[PDB]
């Protein structure tokens, strides 16, 4: 019998990948608010976890 | 060690990336460094050998 | 954390005029302001998916 | 529409500079065709527009002229050359040809 | 390159559209090609019928007189929309049908005109396949709240220049349409052909697909459509007779073992793929080279 | 570029023949095509011409009414198609490219053969 | 009813249809494909101000208005103010080969005729791809001297229903097919009359949930 | 409610001036429809999503 | 720098490289970023890397003690540094712990 | 107004940038701020 008891964690940095750190882009992206956040807590706390 | 190296290894999908190498980077940066540099970190795996 | 999310983004535009469906229709004639409100629509049902 | 060249023939030495003219007729302006057609051989077009000289043939030859009157010229005639020569118009669709002129060498 | 493989082999198309070397064993969806040539098939209601025509003439002539440029750009251009008389405004169109056509009038060699698309919904071109308008005016001056669509002249092998522009206006609806243009002899109410790959213009739906005869009796309406918006079926308004509508080509499910394909789940009787037997099933056929005599 | 003819042939008076041209080497619908003949000895004589489209198709009066021009552009092919044939008819036909491409949707002039064809012979 | 008198019925306070009716030759409106199978939400004209029957029971209906005059004597609960549909059920396979139906504008008088004979439409444009011996429909239009003929289109071999709006929209066996602008009554005096027509109901427009299956 | 969610969402226009592939090529150059048809694949390759 | 390389313009840090690669003049990756190129007159590859790639800070008990970054330097104000397998660490930690 | 904090300090940054007061512990990544003063690099190739 086999039985998973791991997944290889993923991080990402938000604001890289979406802006692929243009300067003006970052700014842009602090319009949204809670876009990046709920993205990185849900990826952080599940590993954590 | 069979079902680890005998079946597929993963060289073709989540390798826990090298930072050290990436920065400094003597040579074009390989799958792993070119992920990172897109915000995409792969975490070292829990479930140490 | 997901309530937070899920209200923020009714400051979204989503390529459209302005947020605000009234402001749409006060500024635009019942023909072209249709495809405007159209996208506050398909992003607002985005966000609840 | 109607085209008539003279001479109807002619002959010169290699390297001389022979002159052979087309008349319409009509107001053609600037819409005329000159073409060279070795014995035996299709047609191949040497000069558009009365005075466009097309890329694949060499510069020895030229032409010029406007409204009614219109004339071909070969700087050096080369042996190269014998050949019949015609002018067609393109003012109207119904196109039309020439009667042709003959060159030849001595 | 270390090592290529030719997407030729029905394995080796499956594996280049997998984008990987190998394939894991399963089933697989595919799809086979469609007929390279179709015939057209036009289905229409008839109704009071006028027609116009949209004629636009474009010819220019370079600047004579002693500097004969031919590359130069030309100076003086002529640009007429037949029947629009300026001061009246846009040029509407009151008849059912209208169709557009386009008159490249100049007579230098290697010059020829063209017009296109702008930031308008439609092209010059392509309005006469039967595109739908509650109301459309053409006019050579700007429409306040239209669209610009310009008209280019074009040397060849040397850069094209800019030689005015066609301003349209437009709104939706089901009075007007465009027709490529009538020619005596051709009906273009019900011209279909069957059991053959046929793209159709049907009741104002286009689309690709087999046309047959069919059961149903339907009493209401003359079109049929699905959830998805996509028509099933019609019916003719003279007879009454119901023809449905099948895709050209629907998927497949391929059976890959050890790398290989070893069956294929059909919709009907032939040996596809190659496979030499075909058998029946309660929902679906199957082909495969196999001898049926095996246990596991 | 290459323009190659066929179709030619010995024929009685009053006959049918059909002429045919095939093109490779550019792409065919753009560019309007046009018979020319050259009756023994004589001058060039334009005989019909047809647009990329097909829908203008143009017969000089020598001909007209007798003759039909068409061309498939599925396929490349120019015809040509000869009914009533009369002596004078015999001659080497040529088909010919125009040089000016000009779009499908459009209907324009023509007038600038730059590419002609070996030519085949029609005897009546 | 065809005297089956299951589609003759008597209306509910408020115009409602009951809810134990067969829905024979009741057709679903639209201006585009008909659905087959499901359940559709739509504007229909499904409100009855009142609802007569004329098979069987005498008083030939003549003209009948949009603002309620000459109406017969209409079953069950019945209603006045101006209705936007008039619906007529039609008996099982009967054909508009023959007879008109006429109506009545402000600028004048017209009539709906349909045929291939040339000599009944007289001058009339038929389109140059039509079949010839094929039945067509054409319109009169008089403005006291003038008659204007015109052809408007072609129609089904036989009609169930046949549904006119005020505002000229024209509907045979629940499609659109023509609009003739606005109309303030018709006369469905078509031939085999007291016997073509079943029933003739004035109705309005109301929002409703409809179960149908093949397209019925 | 899953498969008539997947099955309505091919009404949408997703900004484009049709919903049907095939009228958009009847109704636009080739270079101009594609940058409509561009817009129904990535309005439904996000319903598939 | 900012680079226009080839017609592709970005922001990067630019380095000699010792690869051999025989073909072409530009090389990206799977996101279409530019990972370095070649100079066709002088036969060397040159790398391209971000200027800011990104760090991990760890936080405890509102303070920020420790950082994990990809290269050897005492980045964030800490005084010591030391080697891991994968990553570089930074803080004050006198490393005299257990728990 | 209640209370103000500086984004100066490098704990004060995450703390604006997760627009929080207080941080739970954990492990939140970051980016150095890119500079301002770029020079300007170009190749092309010699036409
Ligand atoms: C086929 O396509 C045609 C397109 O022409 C559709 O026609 C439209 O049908 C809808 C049906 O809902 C019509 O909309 C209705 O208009 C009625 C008009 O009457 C009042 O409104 C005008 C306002 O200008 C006044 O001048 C007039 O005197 C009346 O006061 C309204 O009655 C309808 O809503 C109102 O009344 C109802 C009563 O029950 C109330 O419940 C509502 O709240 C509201 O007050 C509605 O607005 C539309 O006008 C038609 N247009 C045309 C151009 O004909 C067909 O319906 C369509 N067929 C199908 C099957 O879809
Ligand atoms: C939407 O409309 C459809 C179409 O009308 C409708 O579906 C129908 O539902 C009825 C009722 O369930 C189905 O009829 C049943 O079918 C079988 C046939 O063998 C019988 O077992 C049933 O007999 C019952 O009813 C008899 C009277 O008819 C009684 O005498 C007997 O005792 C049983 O109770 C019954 O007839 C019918 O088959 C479908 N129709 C179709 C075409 O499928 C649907 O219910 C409607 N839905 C809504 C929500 O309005
Ligand atoms: C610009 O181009 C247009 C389009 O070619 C020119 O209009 C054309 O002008 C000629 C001369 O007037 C017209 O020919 C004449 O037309 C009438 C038709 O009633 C007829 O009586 C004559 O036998 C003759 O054929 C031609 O039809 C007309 N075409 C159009 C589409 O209007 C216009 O003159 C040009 N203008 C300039 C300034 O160059
Ligand atoms: C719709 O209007 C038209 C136009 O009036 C009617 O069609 C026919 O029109 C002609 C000419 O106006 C009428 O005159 C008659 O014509 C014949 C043929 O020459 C001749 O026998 C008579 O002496 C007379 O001139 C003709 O009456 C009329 N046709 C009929 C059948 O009456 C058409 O009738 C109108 N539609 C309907 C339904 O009436
Ligand atoms: C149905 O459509 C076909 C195809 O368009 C029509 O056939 C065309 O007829 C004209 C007139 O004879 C020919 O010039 C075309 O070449 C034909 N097309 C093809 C593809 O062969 C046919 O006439 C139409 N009408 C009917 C009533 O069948
Ligand atoms: C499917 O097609 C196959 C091949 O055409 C049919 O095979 C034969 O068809 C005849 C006539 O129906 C039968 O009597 C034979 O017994 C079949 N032989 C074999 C070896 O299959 C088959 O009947 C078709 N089936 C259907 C349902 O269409
Ligand atoms: C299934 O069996 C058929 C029998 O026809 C095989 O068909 C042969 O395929 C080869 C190529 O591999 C051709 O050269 C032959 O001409 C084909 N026919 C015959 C009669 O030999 C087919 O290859 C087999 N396919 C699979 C997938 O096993
Ligand atoms: C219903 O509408 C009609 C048409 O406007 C009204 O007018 C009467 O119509 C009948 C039949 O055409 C004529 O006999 C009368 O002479 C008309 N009366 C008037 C005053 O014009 C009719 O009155 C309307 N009825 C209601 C109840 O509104
Ligand atoms: C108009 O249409 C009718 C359709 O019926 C044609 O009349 C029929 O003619 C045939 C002979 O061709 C007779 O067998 C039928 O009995 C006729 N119908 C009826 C109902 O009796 C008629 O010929 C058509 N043409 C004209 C000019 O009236
Ligand atoms: C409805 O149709 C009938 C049948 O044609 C018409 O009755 C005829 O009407 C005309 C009117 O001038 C008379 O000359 C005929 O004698 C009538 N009788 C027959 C048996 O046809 C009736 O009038 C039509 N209704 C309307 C309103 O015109
Ligand atoms: C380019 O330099 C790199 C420096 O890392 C070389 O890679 C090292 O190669 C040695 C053997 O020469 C190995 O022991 C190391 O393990 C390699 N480095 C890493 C990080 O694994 C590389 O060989 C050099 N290449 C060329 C072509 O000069
Ligand atoms: C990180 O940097 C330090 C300081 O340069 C390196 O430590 C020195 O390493 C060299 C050999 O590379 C030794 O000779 C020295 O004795 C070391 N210590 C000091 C204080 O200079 C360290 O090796 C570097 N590590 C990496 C992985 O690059
Ligand atoms: C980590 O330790 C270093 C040791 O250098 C601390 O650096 C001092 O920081 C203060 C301000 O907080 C300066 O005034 C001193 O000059 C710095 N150096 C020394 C030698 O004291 C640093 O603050 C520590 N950081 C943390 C987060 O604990
Ligand atoms: C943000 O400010 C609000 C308003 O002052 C703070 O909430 C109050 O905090 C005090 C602390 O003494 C409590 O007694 C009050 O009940 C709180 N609410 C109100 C409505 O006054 C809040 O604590 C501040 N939070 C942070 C993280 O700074
Ligand atoms: C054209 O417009 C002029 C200017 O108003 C007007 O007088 C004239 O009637 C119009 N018609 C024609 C045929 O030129
Ligand atoms: C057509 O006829 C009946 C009645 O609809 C239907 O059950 C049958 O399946 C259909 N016929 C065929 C040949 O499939
Ligand atoms: C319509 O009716 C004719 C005559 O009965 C019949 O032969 C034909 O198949 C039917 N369909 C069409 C499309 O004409
Ligand atoms: C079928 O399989 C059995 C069992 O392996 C074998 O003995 C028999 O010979 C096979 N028959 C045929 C016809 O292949
Ligand atoms: C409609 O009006 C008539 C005439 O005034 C009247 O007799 C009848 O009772 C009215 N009905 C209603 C429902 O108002
Ligand atoms: C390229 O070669 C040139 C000329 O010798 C020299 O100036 C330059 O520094 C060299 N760069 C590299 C990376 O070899
Ligand atoms: C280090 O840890 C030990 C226990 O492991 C403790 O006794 C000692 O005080 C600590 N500090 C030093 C400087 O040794």
């Amino acid at each position: 019998e086999y039985l998973q008891i791991t997944s290889t964690p993923i991080v990402v940095d938000c604001s890289t990948y979406v802006c692929n750190g243009n300067v003006r882009c970052v700014e842009l992206l602090k319009q949204y608010t809670s876009a990046c956040k709920t993205i990185e807590d849900a990826l952080r706390n599940s590993a954590m976890l | 060690d069979i079902l680890f190296s005998k079946l597929v290894t993963s060289g073709l999908g989540t390798v826990d990336a090298d930072y050290k190498k990436c920065t400094k980077g003597l040579s074009i940066a390989d799958l792993a460094c070119a992920q990172y540099y897109n915000g995409i970190m792969v975490l070292p795996g829990v479930a140490d050998a | 954390n997901s309530l937070n999310h899920l209200t923020s983004q009714l400051r979204q535009n989503f390529q459209a005029i302005s947020s605000s469906i009234q402001a749409i229709y006060d500024r635009l004639d019942p023909p072209q302001a249709d495809q405007q409100v159209d996208r506050l629509i398909t992003g607002r049902l985005a966000a609840l998916n | 529409i109607q085209m008539t060249q003279s001479p109807s023939s002619l002959s010169a030495s290699v390297g001389d500079r022979v002159t052979i003219t087309c008349q319409a007729s009509q107001d053609i302006t600037t819409y005329l065709n000159w073409y060279q057609q070795k014995p035996g051989k299709a047609p191949k077009l040497l000069i558009y527009d009365a005075s466009n000289l097309e890329t694949g043939v060499p510069s020895r030859f030229s032409g010029s002229g406007s409204g009614t009157d219109f004339t071909l010229t070969i700087s050096s005639l080369q042996p190269e050359d014998i050949a019949t020569y015609y002018c067609q118009q393109y003012d109207n669709l119904f196109l039309t040809f020439g009667g042709g002129t003959k060159v030849e060498i001595k | 390159i270390a090592n290529i493989i030719y997407c030729n082999s029905v394995i080796n198309r499956l594996r280049c559209d997998q984008l990987s070397f190998d394939v894991p064993d399963g089933f697989y969806s595919t799809s086979p090609i469609q007929p390279v040539e179709l015939p057209v098939s036009i289905v229409s209601l008839p109704v009071y019928h006028k027609h116009t025509f949209i004629v636009l003439y474009v010819n220019f002539e370079h600047r004579r007189g002693p500097g004969k440029c031919y590359n130069c750009r030309p100076a003086v251009i002529n640009i007429t929309l037949a029947n629009f008389n300026e001061t009246k405004g846009p040029l509407c169109v009151d008849t059912s049908h209208f169709t557009t056509q386009f008159v490249d009038n100049v007579k230098l060699a290697r010059w020829s005109a063209s017009i296109n698309t702008g930031n308008c919904p439609f092209s010059f071109g392509k309005v006469n396949n039967f595109v739908k308008f509650g109301s459309v005016c053409f006019s050579l001056k700007d429409i306040p709240g239209g669209c610009a669509m310009p008209i280019m002249a074009n040397l060849v092998n040397s850069k094209s220049h800019n030689i005015g522009s066609l301003y349209v206006s437009w709104s939706d609806g089901d009075v007007i349409t465009g027709v490529p243009k009538p020619v005596e002899g051709v009906s273009s109410f019900m011209n279909v052909t069957l059991n053959k790959c046929t793209k159709y213009n049907i009741y104002d739906v286009s689309g690709v697909g087999v046309i047959r005869i069919s059961n149903d009796t339907f009493l209401n309406g003359i079109t049929y459509t699905s959830t998805s918006g996509n028509l099933l079926g019609f019916k003719d308004v003279t007879n009454g007779t119901i023809y449905s509508i099948t895709p050209c080509n629907p998927p497949d499910q391929l059976v890959v073992y050890q790398q290989a394909v070893v069956g294929a789940m059909l919709s009907e009787n032939f040996t596809s793929y190659g496979f030499s037997n075909v058998v029946e099933m309660p929902k679906f056929f199957y082909a495969s080279n196999g001898t049926y005599n095996c246990t596991d | 570029v290459q323009l190659v003819e066929s179709g030619g042939g010995l024929v009685q008076p009053g006959g049918s023949l059909r002429l045919s041209c095939a093109a490779s080497g550019f792409t065919f619908s753009s560019y309007a095509m046009s018979w020319v003949r050259q009756a023994p000895g004589k001058g060039l004589e334009w005989v019909s011409a047809i647009i990329g489209s097909g829908s203008n198709t143009y017969y000089a009066d020598s001909v007209k009414g007798r003759f039909t021009i068409s061309r498939d552009n599925a396929k490349n092919t120019l015809y040509l198609q000869m009914n009533s044939l009369r002596a004078e008819d015999t001659a080497v036909y040529y088909c010919a490219k125009d040089t000016t491409p000009r779009p499908l949707y459009s209907s324009g002039w023509y007038g600038s053969f730059d590419y002609w064809g070996q030519g085949t012979p029609v005897s009546v | 009813c065809v005297g089956h008198s299951e589609n003759v019925f008597a209306v509910e306070s408020g115009g409602y249809i009951p809810s134990n009716f067969a829905f024979n030759n009741w057709f679903l409106l639209t201006n585009t494909s008909s659905v087959v199978d499901g359940v559709v939400r739509s504007f229909q004209p499904l409100l009855l101000n009142c609802l007569w029957s004329v098979s069987g029971s005498q008083f030939t209906t003549g003209f009948v208005y949009f603002n309620g005059t000459g109406r017969g004597a209409c079953k069950g609960f019945y209603s006045n103010a101006s209705s936007d549909v008039i619906r007529y059920n039609i008996n099982f396979e009967e054909n508009l080969r023959r007879g008109t139906i006429l109506f009545k504008t402000s600028y004048g008088a017209v009539v709906f005729y349909c045929t291939n004979n040339t000599l009944v439409s007289g001058d009339a444009h038929i389109p140059s791809g039509t079949v010839l011996g094929n039945f067509y429909c054409f319109v009169n239009t008089t403005i006291g001297n003038e008659t204007t003929s015109a052809f408007v289109g072609a129609l089904p071999k036989t009609v169930r229903e046949f549904v006119i709006s005020r505002t000229g929209h024209f509907y045979i066996n629940g499609y659109r097919y023509f609009s003739l602008g606005d109309v303030e009554a018709v006369n469905f005096n078509v031939t085999n009359a007291a016997t073509t027509v079943c029933t003739v109901a004035l109705a309005s427009y109301a929002d409703v949930l409809v179960n149908v299956s093949q397209t019925a």
